[PDB]
RNA sequence: CCUCCUAAAGAGUAACGGAGGAGCACGAAGGUUGGCUAAUCCUGGUCGGACAUCAGGAGGUUAGUGCAAUGGCAUAAGCCAGCUUGACUGCGAGCGUGACGGCGCGAGCAGGUGCGAAAGCAGGUCAUAGUGAUCCGGUGGUUCUGAAUGGAAGGGCCAUC
RNA sequence: ACUUACCAACCCGAUGCAAACUGCGAAUACCGGAGAAUGUUAUCACGGGAGACACACGGCGGGUGCUAACGUCCGUC
RNA sequence: UGCCUGGCGGCCGUAGCGCGGUGGUCCCACCUGACCCCAUGCCGAACUCAGAAGUGAAACGCCGUAGCGCCGAUGGUAGUGUGGGGUCUCCCCAUGCGAGAGUAGGGAACUGCCAGGCAU
């Protein structure tokens, strides 16, 4: 509704995205979290990315 | 809630979920002057082994029965008295205790005399 | 205001009774919260539903301070 | 005029009236006016019934109405088909069934209660009995 | 350290014969000493709570703790969680140094004080009391206080009634009327 | 689409029957470890009142649960803090519920991760609403395909709009 | 602050009422196990061919309507 | 073997609450001290550590006590499956099942493992 949806794109350099919302008036600061890449079988940092 | 009863509560969530494990535990037992150790059975109406600063063979070795190093005479003592009876893997139940000073001196004590949690 | 609605029945209640054999991962009951709770061989699912954690019979009994129902499953 | 001040809900299902009433002795007062029939009370009714043995006695003595109209009543007007929504409350009633002691009385002869209840059952739509407090 | 030796040496003595208690346990412990200010317009100006808290923090050597709305009340227009006052809990060393400078030099101090009340007591033993200005306490700077503030002051006590209560408190020659 | 009643004590069950609610929220309001426990009333207490914050007693979950209702909830599922990303990727014995398309619950297995001394717990949130098939098209990735052949375009597959 | 032929929640004793109340609670009905007799397999699976998806009244239990209707809507025979 | 106490369970109010009495050698509790381990959205209250001067006051355990909770017949009543029937909004009869409430009454738990103190 007033969330919005955005990419968390993997720094591992793989294409490896995931995918998740975001209340961007509140928090405008890019989302940052360290997930599973599967191409690399690896926890690496995950930064936000617009759709 | 009084002492003992927010105490009781406390060990609660811990205990039934060794009782689902069906885990044999070394319960622990605290007072300002003794300190306690329980083997018990999966079943929960039954001890295995036990030891204890009332015990006048463990007691008349120690300086004061409530203390950091009676604590770890009690544990060193239960897991010696459980490995001879073939009592090895264990669960701990601190009994609503935090795990820290006397009642983590007994558990350390009995870990280092090879009872394995 | 105006009335005319309702939802979907959920089908939920007792899928398996007290003695039915059933394999382990089998449903035993679709509840709501928890009516029943989980025994030995017994798990709670994320929507309170209790499913067979092991092969063997359905047992219901009676437990604990508060009258708690509880289901297990006891090896046939 | 007999009504509940607020209610949880504001339409009733029809039901039913079976059984035999609960609260069949004389609670409070000497005498009392018990249903032999089975039947609904209006609040008009009971209130009329109130009214005749209020009268009789020259309102001197004790009444008690062991009953309350607590059924809301619908009813659909003139000139208005079938479904739509549920018809409007117009009125509540007490469901009756045989043995209910419906009014009580004390501070008077038995003579007197005995002519009161005459009066009041004459406003009523179900047949009643004249009764006496019992030992037990 | 000074009014719990007086308690010990010569409070203690005192209960004892005047009640007939057949245990020393008996005999009625000042349990703990609440002070609280009820700000209620920190709503408004919330700087006026952090002032109200470092007048405390002065009166008492330690940390206020900042009370919040417990639940939401249209009638002084706050809503749950909001800081509406500040408390702290004096016991052992610090809430008897307080009961000294108490009835030793603040109290006295007081604007016409000709004594406090000695049926403020809860019905339990209890006792309460309010100070209208803060500045009967020396620990705080007349030329530094932004506003004239009060405070709430609650002796818990294990006495069982309002009597023996009276006779703890009269026993430290609470300046009672 | 969700909750309750009608619905006749398994499931299901109709009407322009009786009552309400959803078309979202949340990077914490998620995970874990450790801790904690309401409502309401009586008595006392600066400003301070029927009701603010403080103290004691009664009470005992009537409170609380982001939101309707119902079932749950103290071992809390309610409230707080520390550390954190399991709001993991591949699968899945066995079930539930559907005419079907589908939708749901799931222990366990592999890889990698957080929290805990450990037993352990975690594949989002107390649960049940918060939704849109297919076609066409866009973006990224790709041991696939590539109309003579090498490329490319376009197509497939995977992720997503 | 004092007081009143008024009204008065909570609490205690007594008395009822509830589809959306429950500190109780049947009969039946339904799920499962075992066993006989009986029943032209009555059962399940797959495959060929359908028809049907306007129902009616009566009994019982209900919603709606007025416990009106040869009324209307479910359940069950 | 008996009495007492601690721990862990079974059982889940005939087991709980209240009232009265009672216990400290031991155990338990409060308690003493706190710089420190560790802790308080403040507070050594709690969590925690080092202890033993005091007291069983509170708590806790035990013994007693039907004010309350709780358990609870028999008999009757209510409902109801099947078959029959009436004056069919509701009932009755045969048969089977049979409450809830109330009444008499019961009731101040029972029980296992291990450890400690005391006594024979
Ligand atoms: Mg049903
Ligand atoms: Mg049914
Ligand atoms: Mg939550
Ligand atoms: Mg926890
Ligand atoms: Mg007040
Ligand atoms: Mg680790
Ligand atoms: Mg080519
Ligand atoms: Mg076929
Ligand atoms: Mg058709
Ligand atoms: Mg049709
Ligand atoms: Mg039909
Ligand atoms: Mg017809
Ligand atoms: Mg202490
Ligand atoms: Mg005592
Ligand atoms: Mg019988
Ligand atoms: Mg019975
Ligand atoms: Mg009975
Ligand atoms: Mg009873
Ligand atoms: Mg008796
Ligand atoms: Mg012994």
């Amino acid at each position: 509704g007033i969330r919005e949806k955005i990419k968390l794109v993997s720094s591992a350099g793989t294409g490896h995205f995931y995918t998740t919302t975001k209340n961007k008036r509140t928090k405008p600061e890019k989302l940052e979290l360290k997930k599973f890449d599967p191409v690399v079988r690896q926890h690496v940092i995950y930064k936000e990315a617009k759709i | 809630m009084d002492k003992k009863s927010a105490r009781i509560r406390r060990a609660t969530r811990a205990r039934r979920k060794l009782q689902e494990l069906g885990a044999t535990r070394l319960v622990v037992h605290r007072t300002p002057r003794h300190i306690y150790a329980q083997v018990i059975a999966p079943n929960g109406s039954e001890v295995l082994v036990a030891a204890s600063t009332v015990e006048k063979a463990i007691a008349e070795q120690l300086k004061y029965t409530g203390n950091k190093d009676a604590a770890a005479a009690v544990g060193k003592a239960v897991a010696e008295r459980a490995l001879e009876k073939g009592i090895k893997d264990v669960s701990f139940d601190r009994s609503g205790f935090q795990y820290h000073g006397r009642v983590q001196a007994l558990a350390d004590a009995a870990r280092e005399a090879g009872l394995q949690f | 205001t105006r009335n005319g609605r309702d939802s979907e029945a959920k089908r939920l209640g007792v899928k398996r009774f007290g003695g039915e054999s059933v394999l382990a991962g089998s449903i035993i009951v679709r509840q709501r919260g928890t009516k029943f709770h989980a025994g030995a061989n017994v798990g709670c699912g994320r929507d309170h539903t209790l499913f067979a954690k092991a092969d063997g019979k359905v047992k219901f009994e009676v437990k604990g301070p508060k009258n708690r129902k509880f289901i297990s499953i006891e090896a046939e | 005029m007999l009504q509940p001040k607020r209610t949880k809900f504001r339409k009733m299902h029809k039901g039913r009236n079976r059984g035999l009433a609960q609260g069949t002795d004389v609670s409070f007062g000497s005498f009392g006016l018990k249903a032999v029939g089975r039947g609904r009370l209006t609040a008009r009714q009971i209130e009329a019934a109130r009214r005749a043995m209020t009268r009789a006695v020259k309102r001197q003595g004790k009444i008690w109405i062991r009953v309350f109209p607590d059924k809301p009543i619908t009813e659909k007007p003139l000139a208005v088909r079938m479904g739509k929504g549920k018809g409007n409350v117009e009125y509540w009633v007490a469901l009756i069934q045989p043995g209910k002691v419906l009014y009580e009385m004390d501070g008077v002869p038995e003579e007197l209660a005995r002519e009161a209840f005459k009066l009041a059952a004459a406003k009523l739509p179900i047949k009643t009995t004249f009764v006496t407090k019992t030992v037990m | 350290a000074k009014l719990h030796d007086y308690y010990k040496d010569e409070v203690v003595k005192k209960l004892m014969t005047e009640f007939n208690y057949n245990s020393v346990m008996q005999v009625p412990r000042v349990e703990k000493i609440t002070l609280n200010m009820g700000v209620g317009e920190a709503i408004a100006d919330k700087k006026l709570l952090d002032n109200a808290a470092a007048d405390l923090a002065a009166i008492s050597g330690q940390k206020p703790l900042i009370t919040k709305a417990r639940k939401s009340v249209a009638g002084f227009k706050i809503r749950q969680g909001y800081p509406i006052g500040c408390k702290v809990t004096l016991r052992g060393e610090r809430m008897w140094e307080f009961f000294e400078r108490l009835i030793t030099i603040a109290v006295p101090r007081i604007r016409d004080f000709r004594g406090l009340s000695a049926k403020s007591f809860d019905g339990r033993g209890n006792y309460s009391m309010g100070v209208r200005e803060q500045i009967i306490f020396p620990e705080i700077d007349y030329d530094k206080v932004d506003r004239v503030r009060g405070l709430d002051i609650t002796i818990t006590t294990t006495a069982k009634s309002d009597e023996e209560g009276r006779a703890l408190l009269a026993a430290f020659d609470f300046p009672f009327r």
